């Protein structure tokens, strides 16, 4: 299935995934496309942060779902 | 009509010059000065528009003080607009704040560019005002907050132009090939970072001449390392070279009127876990106005079920009139509507700050064309902030007014919950942008105003002028004072209930102040809140909160971006549990020899600035005052070749007047930008080739050209001016006034009389090409040359301390000129002082809008701490970028769990506590006996105290020592007297002899 990952910059990333894919595996597809190490990826969907060791289906992520790649910021 | 950097520096890096120039031509009108209006007005006046006009003829009531921080109890009965005007004016002297006495005549709206209608304007009037604005070319924004609910509406007219949708730096990249079909291949593994539909221009593409003329090409992405631009056959045939630069094209976007959007709204969602509630609240907010019409302008009564059932009827009726809102067979969410009714009179600081920040930014978008406007409706609720009604029952008695400023917070949460807020004990780490917003919210909440509560806020920073644009508790007359003290004073003025309840400290929070912030201090606290501007300070507080088991409210911003995070003992992971992107590393060879970005020349110039004017001076001073310095340098230095040479230079070529400093700077110019370049070109000529036959100077390697000094070149001139002035500073030489501008002719006469040594190659010098590649009588040559310190008695150099925010001190002047000269060498586009200041000074973009919004979200999580919520699903980490605008929330991550010997433990919050300065042997014994653990390793920070591979000789020394003595043995220096606790880390094997992860140890001395 096709899902989308939107970054805090507004960039959209299109990924081909399966419901049983692990978050670890989705993050590596993001690393291929964006060059972002999985360690630094914060993925949130429908009020949940996606954790390594779970699958897309554990979070009920569907065809055409949009995930958000978010960041913590150091200013204050 | 030019922008004041000294005031707008941090915000200028967020918005840019064009946006702010256009903002400063815009007159804004805000209708209503309850909490929402004053918060919008605050952020907009700070931002800097041409004028702010406020309209609120309503008399102040006590309940208005729930969120209107510029109202005092003395002001009751007087007009909100009149009373608020003077305090808004103090925020920015550049921004006249006027009061509109009457709005009976709606054609008065024609003199404003942006009109904001807050909760004081009926929907009927909003539709009329919006129609006038829409049909007249006036930007219209509305917002209203109801308890824990809120919304905003944006209508920027028929043809609004967005000049920049994100404010992100344009992508750029080096081209390796462009095929005739337009397939653009990137250099090596460089990522273009582009998106389909992006536009790019080109420079330096040889073979495709007119491809470089600034024509835009639409991007079709072909994976991370290639994209297509359409056929280029007609432009020629690619040879080599090329840099693409992304271009943001303008975008015309059309908005519908309020009336149209009431029946067919376009939503931007605030929380995708709640996207279904937007349409429900869209009807609910309209029904509230219909209720007011039926009830003489009165909203539903607090916690009143009768009025709530009427509002459900009104929403049900409205659904039929507006069928497109909910869609077919979607029922009214009656529990949600009931809560809107129950909370309609609520006035919640966190919600008002959330919408005050975002709406204020939307105003700035309307004034400038910068960022993507909200299009067009957004609804928000923080219902998770409600405490469990079992703990704090909500009914008509518990929520009734008691004739206090908190009545409309009581309306939502109840009296007892407000009391628990008052009696809370909280620690605020930081008193800057977030700190000021945080204290303002805590004053509105009455947090720590009870007898059993208090606020401690600490910040060692003093107030500076660049603070004032986003730290609104500080006035120009406060520059130089302590932030925490001035801020505590400010919020006590806002809410006298905090008089004598804020303890303002000026101490850093770090390992060096643990005697001040001791066990007793932390153990009294209910929770901790960060208001910090770096990661290290956050990491330290996180570790403290983990150790002491205190909840921590975390937040940060970067321009329009922001985030919040909650850390709950024994529930969530901590701040340190996750990792943030590190700052990029520039290869040393890129900095040394092969720069291709201005960031490279600025870093190179900043390092040269430190060497010339700071390190050089410190080294000289120590050589003079330290008997053992020289051999130490030989025995302890990365670069003894240069450290010794610097001292020889600094003392053999001493200046005796300013002219000598000018000569020195002119000669450094020749060395850095002429000689050293010719040397590099001698090692690698323009047309040199690598072994595979390719050109050496390609891609990231740009063949430099030596500079011929030209005092009429701005960078050549100011390199000499700044370099000489800082040389003079080092040596105590007086320049020709510091507020006087330099004269080109006076410098020219000096330099013209100079004989500039010709360059002669060193034919033996290796130049390293890649970082992963290879690279003492000659030194005795240096040490013998050094002059005897006794000859130079009393002589000292005055080292420069880099201060980026003093435009008179020549620091950024030098780094700018120095960077740009190297840019000229390598044909990199130069940068001005403001951009160089941004990079060299490591300035974090900041604006009051994001700061306020993020602070609002923290104070909506704060409510959950008060109720000691243990269900992790109720907490919300927040993520924001107002430029888009994007809002997203996530459930915090549960702390990881572990097991040893079939015992379960929390890998973050659990620890072994042991009473007394136990002996190592007893510790080892205690763990095998009571925990089933064989200690294989034991450390105190950096020191290894014990390992089970230690030989019996080493064991005998150690197995008998109390921990404090065992630490002394390894570290020599021992435990300070005040320390009452020691954290030890252990590795250990389980009963099966298998290594197991295990909690840390706390020694209670």
């Amino acid at each position: 299935m096709q899902i989308f990952v939107k970054t805090l910059t507004g960039k959209t990333i299109t990924l081909e995934v399966e419901s049983s894919d692990t978050i670890d595996n989705v993050k590596s597809k993001i690393q291929d496309k964006e060059g972002i190490p999985p360690d630094q990826q914060r993925l949130i969907f429908a009020g949940k942060q996606l954790e390594d060791g779970r699958t897309l289906s554990d979070y009920n992520i569907q065809k055409e779902s949009t995930l958000h790649l978010v960041l913590r910021l150091r200013g204050g | 009509g030019e922008i004041d950097e000294s005031l707008y520096s941090r915000q200028l890096y967020v918005l840019g010059k064009e946006a702010m120039l256009k903002m400063q031509t815009s007159n804004v009108l805000i209708l209503g000065l309850k909490g929402l209006g004053v918060e919008i007005a605050k952020n907009v006046v700070l931002a800097g528009v041409k004028s702010m006009t406020v309209f609120d003829p309503e008399p102040v009531q006590l309940a208005d003080l729930s969120t209107q921080f510029f109202l005092t109890e003395k002001d009751i009965g007087q007009k909100r607009g009149d009373v608020t005007r003077a305090k808004l004016a103090e925020l920015n002297a550049y921004v006249p704040v006027n009061v509109l006495d009457s709005l009976d005549d709606v054609t008065q709206l024609s003199q404003f560019q942006v009109v904001v209608a807050t909760d004081t304007v009926s929907l009927e009037d909003k539709v009329k005002i919006n129609e006038f604005c829409h049909s007249s070319g006036i930007r219209f924004i509305s917002s209203e907050t109801r308890g824990l609910f809120g919304n905003t509406f944006v209508d920027l007219g028929d043809e609004f132009t967005v000049l920049d949708p994100t404010g992100e730096e344009p992508r750029t990249g080096m081209v390796s090939d462009i095929e005739p079909d337009g397939t653009v291949t990137m250099l090596d593994d460089n990522r273009h970072g582009l998106e389909d539909g992006n536009f790019v221009r080109f420079s330096e593409v040889e073979g495709l001449d007119k491809l470089n003329d600034g024509t835009l090409f639409k991007v079709e992405v072909l994976g991370p390392f290639a994209f297509r631009i359409g056929s280029v056959k007609e432009y020629g045939e690619y040879k080599k070279g090329g840099i693409f630069t992304e271009v943001k094209v303008p975008r015309k976007i059309s908005f519908k009127s309020l009336k149209q959007q009431l029946s067919n709204p376009e939503f931007v969602f605030s929380d995708f876990a709640k996207f279904d509630r937007a349409a429900q609240l869209h009807l609910g907010f309209q029904a509230l106005h219909q209720f007011a019409v039926r009830h003489n302008g009165e909203l539903p009564r607090t916690m009143n079920d009768e009025d709530a059932n009427e509002l459900i009827k009104l929403v049900t009726d409205l659904s039929v009139q507006q069928p497109e809102v909910l869609g077919e067979g979607v029922d009214v969410n009656e529990d949600l509507i009931k809560e809107l009714s129950y909370q309609a009179r609520g006035d919640i600081p966190g919600v008002v700050a959330f919408f005050g920040g975002l709406v204020a930014q939307e105003v700035l978008k309307a004034c400038s064309g910068k960022f993507t406007p909200l299009k067009q409706f957004m609804y928000f609720d923080s219902l998770e902030s409600l405490p469990d009604p079992k703990n704090f029952p909500r009914n008509e008695k518990t929520t009734q007014p008691v004739n206090s400023r908190y009545d409309n917070q009581i309306a939502v949460f109840g009296l007892d919950f407000q009391k628990k807020i008052a009696n809370s004990k909280v620690f605020l780490v930081g008193s800057g942008a977030i700190g000021c917003e945080m204290l303002k919210n805590w004053a509105l909440l009455g947090l720590g105003s009870g007898s059993d509560g208090y606020i401690v806020v600490t910040d060692n920073d003093s107030i500076e002028k660049s603070n004032l644009n986003r730290q609104f508790l500080f006035r120009p007359k406060d520059v130089g004072k302590n932030k925490s003290e001035v801020a505590a004073e400010a919020v006590c003025a806002m809410n006298p209930d905090l008089k004598g309840k804020i303890n303002a400290k000026i101490d850093k929070v770090g390992p060096e102040t643990e005697e001040i912030f001791n066990d007793s201090f932390w153990e009294s606290l209910d929770f901790v809140t960060n208001a910090l501007d770096n990661v290290d300070a956050r990491t330290y507080v996180d570790r403290r909160c983990v150790f002491y088991r205190k909840p921590l409210l975390e937040s940060g911003t970067l321009g329009t971006k922001g985030n919040t995070q909650v850390i709950i003992p024994r529930l969530t992971e901590s701040y340190s549990s996750s990792r943030d992107p590190p700052e990029k590393s520039i290869p040393l060879c890129t900095l040394r020899s092969f720069p291709n970005k201005i960031d490279h020349t600025i870093a190179w110039a900043k390092s040269l600035f430190q060497g010339y004017f700071t390190d050089s001076a410190e080294n000289v001073n120590m050589y003079l005052t330290q008997p053992n310095f020289v051999e130490q340098t030989l025995k302890q230095s990365g670069d003894v070749k240069g450290v010794l040479e610097s001292i020889s230079d600094s003392l053999s070529s001493k200046p005796h007047n300013f002219e000598d400093c000018i000569k020195w700077a002119r000669l450094e110019f020749e060395k850095k930008f002429n000689h050293d370049i010719k040397q590099l070109l001698f090692n690698f000529p323009k047309d040199a080739k690598t072994s595979n036959g390719e050109p050496f100077w390609s891609g990231a390697k740009r063949a430099p050209t030596p500079l011929e000094f030209d005092i009429y070149n701005n960078d050549h001139f100011h390199f000499v001016v700044a370099g000489a002035s800082l040389r003079a500073y080092n040596y105590g030489i007086k320049s020709d006034d510091s507020n006087s501008k330099p004269n080109v002719d006076e410098y020219k006469s000096v330099i013209d009389h100079m004989i500039i040594p010709e360059f002669t190659p060193n034919a033996n010098l290796k130049i390293q090409v890649n970082d992963d590649d290879p690279d003492s009588d000659e030194i005795d040559q240096l040490v013998s040359s050094l002059p005897d310190p006794s000859t130079l008695a009393g002589f000292k150099l005055e080292p420069v301390d880099f201060e980026k925010d003093d435009d008179t001190n020549h620091h950024i002047e030098f780094i700018t000129a120095c960077s740009n000269c190297r840019a000229q060498n390598y044909f990199i586009e130069t940068a001005d002082r403001q951009k160089t200041k941004f990079i060299a000074g490591r300035i974090i973009p900041a604006i009051a809008t994001t700061t306020s919004l993020v602070t609002g979200l923290v104070n909506l999580e704060l409510y959950k701490l008060i109720d000691n919520k243990t269900d992790i699903e109720q907490y919300k980490n927040g993520f924001v970028n107002l430029a888009l605008p994007f809002f997203g929330f996530s459930e915090p991550i549960a702390s990881p769990k572990g097991e040893y010997n079939n015992k379960k433990y929390d890998k973050i919050w659990d620890r072994f506590d042991i009473k007394g300065d136990i002996k190592l042997s007893d510790l080892i014994e205690h763990f095998e006996k009571d925990e089933g653990l064989e200690i294989t390793m034991l450390s105190y920070g950096v020191s290894l105290l014990y390992a089970s591979f230690f030989p019996p000789k080493k064991l005998k020394e150690r197995l008998n020592l109390p921990i404090t003595q065992l630490v002394k043995l390894v570290t020599k220096k021992d435990i300070p007297a005040h320390v009452s606790t020691m954290i030890l880390e252990i590795c250990a094997d389980d009963k099966e002899g298998e290594d197991v992860e295990v909690p840390f140890i706390t020694i209670h001395l």
